[PDB]
């Protein structure tokens, strides 16, 4: 009889991301000037290509046996699945909606214009800036990461995303992973296009138009909320 | 079944709500924040970018975007009044967040020189007219107006001891301007600043204004677009491929 | 930093910098540093940057570690952006004041519109103090005087948290109850009208009507409080007075300009020829912020950035006095690790191996000429 | 795939084309010197829509970044394309 | 002049045009100024006559590198081996496909629902041969272009 | 009728009339009236009008209450 909601795995979905950010902001602070200046210097390689190629790797690997566990652990046979097992699912999978909120948030939100913050200061020199390391390369793939997890989550153990693929849950997982390629466009708007620090030059529409699919979340959301209530509580509480 | 009682069911509904509201609260940040910023943000950035013409035009039109799709999908499925106040809250949660710690933590610009742009006012008429006349036309048409009209009175009282005249070296300028000149951005020269320049057709004191009432025109009109974006983005649809 | 990234030819072929000087190497917090100097349009200006119509000059650091006091182009503050005109040459100064402490590279540049940045020599300085002793007082024409670190800091927390705690306070009054599920269950169930009630209606109406009033009133005591201002003071600033130097009594020819690819230096022939001034002889090459001196002509004493600085990179076959009239052609030949450092030898990867640059001839009086010279530059692989 | 491939492709086909000459004292491609001597009449050398060089061109990534650019924008038109052969291939019938 | 040049409105320039004889015939030649946003400006035409072969004419170019080539057949046949290289790797891949039936009785079996009777496990391993191939030929085609050119601009 | 409307700083910093005649103060209908002067172009034009490129010399006035019957720049019509 574990309760309904692992307190446990919530504040461990909050607090990892929270500690990993905060040691990347530490990071960035301590090395973003000494090195992070000159891209053509010894320093910057070791501290900051170094990063680059470890993270690219570790996220790889991390992406690769993540995804490959929850599809190699889905239940096969859904059907019996009892009600409060059902609702044990549905918290699980709400979490992991929350962790993946919680990686929106860090890497659309406060790496975006921490990036605009440094291009505002800074002359650019590279495609590879701590800046663009941290944000494109770091928070993007983690985020990612995040919903793909939890999309896969919710297809397979939950019978309500399990009967196929839900529209609003593929735009709001696939639509931000857009914003990753984009970023080849960004680099031809910023090295072509334009020759000017600008951050509302039309380059950056492509963000803003993925951004837009985030908004799918509200359709998830519902969606979500009917597969909390089709197993009874819903019935319980109309009481 | 799923619970065993009545208050086991309000309790984990309780739980539900906190944690929903969490994820609703912090995917709008995320979304609002980097559509916000990379539409507006050069502007929400400098206090010397904060003009009567181009400012007060653009905020509001492309800040009315999200407000729109996040009532009419709340308003519509919950009767929740709220979501152009969290919309709100949440960029300038976001918004704050990234001045004090990267603005000033990291490059040590002063907060009084980088500081957004008040947007509570906007939401509260928009949300509070919604809720009121209960139809999206009449919410579209009145509350875009007033979101659009009261975004430079609401900052009003932020940026004017800003604008006090100074004769530095000669040159007459503004608070605003001599904190533009002073703090040197590197990548951001003095060219790029979308403001008001004069034109011989400018007439009588009438900058503000006309720039209030082009921007809640347009705010009108984005509002009807989002809306039914946002009516789209609502859809409970499943693929089989 | 960023100039090494930049294209070589468009470093060569932009603006040029000669004598400059920075009035201290080491300054303390509050203390102001004096940066002087010359830059001359080149006249090949290439197609790609927007002609300097609208310029601005710019100070090059990794942020507000300085506060630019004043800049002047031309004995003329220049805190807007400007227009310069191809092929003229301007005096600029630059008065800086230290914020932070720490060492930092400090640059003149220009930014262009349609261009991009011009990057000039960089220099280390260092500021030691505190940063909290750092004072940015400005007196109005009101006659208040204020400190820009932190005038008008607390009125815009005050504000912003204000209408915060506001919006916060009308999301909580509808928080205190069940949010989404049952809400969602009671509209699809067709019991909408039952989820507001008379008194949220009356709240709403409150909310709004205390909104709307609220920014009437504090707009009118902001203009009460303020009621002198002047809005945003903008523009292009023409009719910038530009040097009116001596022409050079000396002609220059590049006959043929080359660089070995593998490579750290560059060779060129040069026809000369002296139209007076009397014996003269090239003491320096300057192509893109690096100086090529040679040392029997002339010697740096300005604190030249010494990565640039190759006090004897410059070989000239001939360097005897060309006396007046005479045409001499000369092998010349400019070494130096910055060749390579500063990424000048990736003008192999160019769309555009065209060169332009500065030579200084010096009489035995020590009267100095600047001839300005660009030719192509071929590279040379075998 | 499509668009990072286009590149490597026909990099065996241009690659002699781009020997460098030493064409009258100017630097030339081989591709620049065919373009000069067989005059196209209709079609003068500022018309081509080459690179040239910016400020903000960095250090050796220009087809690299080009590539990537045109492999998210032929995700994009892949996307749209999609659907517009999707409608094409309607079987309907009109009455009028 | 290869490039195009920026001209000043009120100035006179001389002009010089060099130009060598390729094929044989009466031509009429005008000396002309493209002016961009403006459109052809030509100037006297005269009538020129050549006479000879078309296959006499040569074009040596001698490069940086050391090599002296003609440019009337330089690069040709590296060029039409990589295209009928590739062509007829396209080719092959249709033909794969071809030698079953292809229109009706394929969409019919779709129609009917038997689409996964239509694709094979040999079908998916040629196909992912073919991808690989195509990959692997494009890196070892580029290393080896890299190589014999190792100078380029 | 209109100049009181447009900014200070643009009527001052655009064209200088100098010294200007009115033949006739009171005309009958279809009499003439000529009037010329001198017109100085600022060296400080501002950025947001464009240069006078393409520039048209125009009579200011309600109407055709008057037909122009010629205009010349520099003695050229
Ligand atoms: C479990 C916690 C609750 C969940 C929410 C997360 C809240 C956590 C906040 C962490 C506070 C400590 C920050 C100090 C780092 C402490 C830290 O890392 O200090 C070192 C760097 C400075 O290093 P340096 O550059 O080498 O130094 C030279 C120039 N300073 O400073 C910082 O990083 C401080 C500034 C940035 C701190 C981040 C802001 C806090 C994050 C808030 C997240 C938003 C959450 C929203 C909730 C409403
Ligand atoms: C945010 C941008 C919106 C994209 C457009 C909306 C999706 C397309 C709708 C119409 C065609 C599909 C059917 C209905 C949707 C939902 C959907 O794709 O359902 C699966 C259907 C098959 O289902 P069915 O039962 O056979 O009948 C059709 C369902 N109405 O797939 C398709 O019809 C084709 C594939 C669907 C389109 C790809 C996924 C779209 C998600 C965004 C892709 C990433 C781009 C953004 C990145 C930045
Ligand atoms: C390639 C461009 C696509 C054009 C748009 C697609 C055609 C229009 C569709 C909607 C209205 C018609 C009904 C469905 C189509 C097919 C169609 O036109 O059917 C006949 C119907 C009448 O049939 P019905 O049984 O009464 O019910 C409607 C059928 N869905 O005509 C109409 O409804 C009006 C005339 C149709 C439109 C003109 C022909 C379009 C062909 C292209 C014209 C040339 C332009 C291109 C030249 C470069
Ligand atoms: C010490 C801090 C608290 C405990 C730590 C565990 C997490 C916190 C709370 C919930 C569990 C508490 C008790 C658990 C005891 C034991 C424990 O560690 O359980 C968690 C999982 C087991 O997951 P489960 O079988 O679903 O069952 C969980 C319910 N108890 O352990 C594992 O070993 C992981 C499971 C296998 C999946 C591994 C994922 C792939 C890893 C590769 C890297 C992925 C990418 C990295 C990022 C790029
Ligand atoms: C689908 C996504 C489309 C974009 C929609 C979101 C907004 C994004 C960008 C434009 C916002 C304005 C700020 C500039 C940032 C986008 C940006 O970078 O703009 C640069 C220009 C100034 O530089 P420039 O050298 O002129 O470059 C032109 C590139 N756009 O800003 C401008 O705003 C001026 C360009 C002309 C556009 C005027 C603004 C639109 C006026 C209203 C008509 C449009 C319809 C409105 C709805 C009724
Ligand atoms: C509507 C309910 C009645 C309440 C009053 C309404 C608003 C106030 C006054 C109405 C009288 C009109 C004259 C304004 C005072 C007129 C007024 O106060 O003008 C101030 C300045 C002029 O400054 P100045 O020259 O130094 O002053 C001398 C003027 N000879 O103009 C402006 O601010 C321009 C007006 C603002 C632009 C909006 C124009 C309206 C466009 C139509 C669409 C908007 C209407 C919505 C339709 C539903
Ligand atoms: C149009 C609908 C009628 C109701 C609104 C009244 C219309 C007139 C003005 C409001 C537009 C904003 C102010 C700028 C005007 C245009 C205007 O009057 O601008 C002059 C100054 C700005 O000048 P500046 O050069 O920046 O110097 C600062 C001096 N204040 O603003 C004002 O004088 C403010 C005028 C009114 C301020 C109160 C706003 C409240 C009304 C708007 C909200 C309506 C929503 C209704 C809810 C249903
Ligand atoms: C700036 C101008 C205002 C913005 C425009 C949107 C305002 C409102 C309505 C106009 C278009 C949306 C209405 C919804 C289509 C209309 C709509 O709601 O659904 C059409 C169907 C629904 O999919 P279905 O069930 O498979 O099809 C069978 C019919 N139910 O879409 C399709 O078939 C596919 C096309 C749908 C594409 C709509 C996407 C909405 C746009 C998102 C982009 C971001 C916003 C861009 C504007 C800036
Ligand atoms: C940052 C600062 C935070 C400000 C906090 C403001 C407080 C907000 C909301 C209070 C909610 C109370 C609702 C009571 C209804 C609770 C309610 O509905 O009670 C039944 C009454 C019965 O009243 P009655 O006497 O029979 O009829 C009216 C005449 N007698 O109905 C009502 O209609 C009562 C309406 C009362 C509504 C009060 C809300 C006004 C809030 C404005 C706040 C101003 C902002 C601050 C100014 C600086
Ligand atoms: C993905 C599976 C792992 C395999 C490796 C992936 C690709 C290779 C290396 C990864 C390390 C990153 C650093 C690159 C080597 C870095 C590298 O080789 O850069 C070469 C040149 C630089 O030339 P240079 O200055 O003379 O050299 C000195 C540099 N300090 O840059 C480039 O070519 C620019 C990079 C190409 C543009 C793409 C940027 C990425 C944009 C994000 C969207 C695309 C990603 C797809 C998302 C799914
Ligand atoms: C991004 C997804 C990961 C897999 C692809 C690897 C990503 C990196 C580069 C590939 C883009 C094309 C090359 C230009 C890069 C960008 C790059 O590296 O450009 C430099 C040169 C071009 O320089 P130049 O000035 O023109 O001089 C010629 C010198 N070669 O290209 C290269 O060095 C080629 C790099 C790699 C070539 C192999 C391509 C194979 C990979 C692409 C196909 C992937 C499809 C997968 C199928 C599922
Ligand atoms: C560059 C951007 C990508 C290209 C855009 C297309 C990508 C995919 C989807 C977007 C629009 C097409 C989806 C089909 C409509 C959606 C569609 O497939 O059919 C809508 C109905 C079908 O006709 P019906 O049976 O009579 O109506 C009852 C509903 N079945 O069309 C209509 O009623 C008429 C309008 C149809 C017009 C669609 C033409 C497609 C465009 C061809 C132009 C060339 C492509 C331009 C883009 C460059
Ligand atoms: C212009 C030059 C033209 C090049 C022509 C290339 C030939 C193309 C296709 C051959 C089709 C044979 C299919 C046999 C399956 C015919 C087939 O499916 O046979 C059953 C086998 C059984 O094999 P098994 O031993 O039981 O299991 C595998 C390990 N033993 O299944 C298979 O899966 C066999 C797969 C064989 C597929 C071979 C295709 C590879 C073609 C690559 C061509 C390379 C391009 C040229 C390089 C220069
Ligand atoms: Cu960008
Ligand atoms: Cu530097
Ligand atoms: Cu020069
Ligand atoms: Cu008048
Ligand atoms: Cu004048």
């Amino acid at each position: 009889e574990a309760p309904l909601l692992d307190k446990k795995w919530l504040t461990f979905a909050l607090a990892i991301y929270t500690v990993f950010y905060l040691w990347v902001r530490w990071y960035e602070g301590v090395y973003g000037w000494s090195a992070g200046l000159d891209s053509f210097a010894p320093e910057f390689e070791t501290y900051w290509m170094n990063f680059l190629y470890t993270e690219i790797v570790l996220e790889i690997v991390t992406a690769s046996i993540l995804w490959g566990y929850l599809w190699k652990t889905r239940d096969r046979n859904l059907a019996a699945l009892t009600p409060r097992e059902e609702l044990r699912r549905n918290f699980t999978h709400l979490v992991w909606l929350v962790a993946y909120a919680w990686a929106i948030y860090w890497g659309a939100s406060y790496f975006t214009e921490q990036d605009g913050t440094w291009h505002q200061t800074i002359v650019r020199d590279t495609d590879f800036t701590p800046s663009h390391i941290i944000e494109f390369y770091l928070s993007y793939p983690i985020y990612i990461i995040t919903g793909f997890a939890a999309f896969i989550y919710a297809k397979t153990r939950l019978p309500f995303f399990a009967k196929g693929i839900s529209l609003p849950y593929l735009v709001l997982v696939v639509g931000p992973f857009m914003i990753l390629p984009n970023v080849g466009l960004n680099e031809w708007g910023h090295t072509f296009w334009f020759m000017e620090e600008l951050f509302v030059a039309p380059l950056h529409y492509g963000f803003v138009i993925f951004g837009w699919l985030a908004l799918a979340v509200m359709g998830t959301l519902t969606q979500t909320f009917y597969s909390f209530a089709q197993g009874g509580l819903g019935q319980s509480l109309c009481e | 079944s799923a619970v065993r009682s009545h208050a086991e069911a309000v309790q984990v509904s309780r739980t539900i709500d906190w944690m929903a509201l969490f994820v609703v609260f912090f995917v709008i940040v995320g979304s609002y924040h980097i559509h916000a910023m990379l539409t507006m943000g050069d502007w929400d950035f400098w206090s010397d970018w904060k003009d009567r013409r181009l400012w007060v035009t653009v905020t509001p039109i492309v800040l009315v975007t999200f407000p729109a799709a996040v009532q009419s999908y709340l308003w519509e499925r919950y009767r929740l009044p709220w979501g152009a106040t969290v919309c709100v809250l949440g960029l300038l949660l976001g918004e704050w967040i990234n001045r004090y710690f990267n603005f000033w933590g990291w490059t040590y610009f002063p907060i009084n020189f980088v500081f957004p742009a008040s947007l509570v006012p906007g939401a509260i008429i928009l949300d509070t007219v919604l809720m009121l006349s209960g139809s999206y036309l009449f919410t579209a048409i009145v509350g875009a107006m007033g979101w659009g009209l009261i975004f430079y009175p609401g900052n009003w009282p932020i940026i004017a001891p800003l604008h006090v005249p100074v004769e530095y070296n000669g040159m007459l300028m503004s608070i605003a301007d001599i904190q533009g000149y002073n703090y040197v951005r590197t990548g951001t020269p003095e060219y790029i600043r979308m403001v008001e320049k004069g034109t011989l057709r400018t007439f009588g004191k009438d900058v503000a204004p006309v720039s209030a009432f082009f921007s809640a025109f347009m705010s009108i009109l984005i509002y009807f677009m989002w809306h039914f974006i946002g009516r789209w983005f609502s859809n409970e649809r499943f693929l089989q491929s | 930093h960023g100039e090494k990234s930049q294209a070589a030819f468009m470093r060569m072929r932009t603006i040029h910098w000669y004598d400059l000087s920075w009035s201290k190497e080491k300054v303390k917090i509050n203390e102001t540093v004096e940066i002087k100097g010359k830059f001359h349009v080149f006249e090949g200006w290439p197609e790609t940057v927007d002609e300097p119509d609208v310029a601005f000059l710019n100070v090059g650091m990794p942020g507000p570690v300085f506060i630019r006091k004043e800049s002047y182009i031309g004995g003329q503050l220049v805190p807007r952006s400007v227009r310069l005109e191809i092929g003229k040459t301007y005096d600029f100064r630059v008065v800086l004041k230290a914020r932070r402490p720490g060492d930092w590279h400090v640059h003149t540049m220009m930014n262009v519109q349609g261009g991009g940045p011009i990057i000039g020599p960089g220099k280390w300085i260092t500021v030691e103090g505190s940063m909290s002793e750092f004072r940015n007082p400005v007196t109005t024409l009101t006659g208040q005087t204020v400190d820009l670190e932190n005038y008008n800091e607390g009125n815009t927390y005050f504000w912003h948290a204000f209408w915060f705690a506001i919006g916060v306070a009308w999301i909580g009054y509808w928080s205190r109850r069940p949010i989404f599920i049952p809400r969602l269950l009671m509209v699809d169930a067709g019991r909408a009208d039952e989820l507001v009630s008379a008194t949220d209606r009356k709240v709403a109406m409150g909310f709004l009507a205390a909104t709307i009033l609220i920014v009437v009133m504090a707009m009118s005591s902001a203009n009460s409080k303020y009621p002198i201002t002047i809005p945003l003071q903008a523009g292009t600033m023409r009719g910038m007075k530009p040097l009116e130097l001596p022409a050079p009594t000396v002609s220059v020819k590049v006959e043929d300009a080359t660089y070995r690819v593998p490579g750290r230096a560059m060779r060129m022939k040069l026809t000369i020829t002296n139209h007076g001034n009397s014996p003269i002889r090239l003491g320096e090459f300057y192509t893109a912020s690096v100086r090529f001196l040679d040392s029997d002509v002339y010697k740096d004493t300005t604190g030249y950035p010494e990565d640039l600085l190759a006090e004897d990179g410059l070989s000239v076959s001939d360097n005897s006095p060309l006396a007046p009239g005479e045409t001499r052609t000369v092998d010349v030949t400019a070494s130096d690790a910055a060749w390579e450092v500063y990424r000048l030898s990736d003008i192999i990867y160019d769309p555009d191996s065209r060169f332009a640059g500065l030579l200084f001839f010096f009489d035995a009086t020590g009267n100095r000429q600047v001839v300005q010279i660009d030719a192509p530059l071929i590279p040379s692989f075998m």
